[PDB]
């Protein structure tokens, strides 16, 4: 029996699969009220 | 609409008197998402 269990031997050039790869994750689910991320909406030179 | 909308204006007084007779418009100063539920407010003031 143990609570945690224990952080990885991340060792340099052992590490093939094993060594730490940092990840991050974006969720967007709206279905609420306002808007907050709109995109960069790109402009054009004015003709006249 | 979710949105809570601030309308303003600063006009000068004679000191004749309150709520001045003669006419000026107020412009919308913010404009804002807020997106939230208002039923009652309340005002701050300062004390030294
Ligand atoms: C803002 O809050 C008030 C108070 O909770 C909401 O009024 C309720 O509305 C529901 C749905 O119609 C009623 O069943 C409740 O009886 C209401 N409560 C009271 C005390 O009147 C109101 O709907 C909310 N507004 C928004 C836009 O969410």
């Amino acid at each position: 029996c143990y609570f945690p269990l224990r952080s990885y031997g991340f060792r340099p050039t052992y590490g093939v699969g094993h060594q730490p790869y940092r990840v991050v994750v974006l969720s967007f689910e709206l279905l609420h009220a306002p808007a907050t991320v709109c995109g960069p909406k790109k402009s054009t030179n004015l003709v006249k | 609409d979710g949105y809570f909308k601030i309308y303003s204006k600063h006009t000068p007084i004679n000191l004749g008197r309150d709520l001045p007779q003669g006419f000026s418009a107020l412009e919308p100063l913010v404009d804002l998402p807020i997106g939230i539920n208002i039923t009652r407010f309340q005002t701050l003031l300062a004390l030294h």
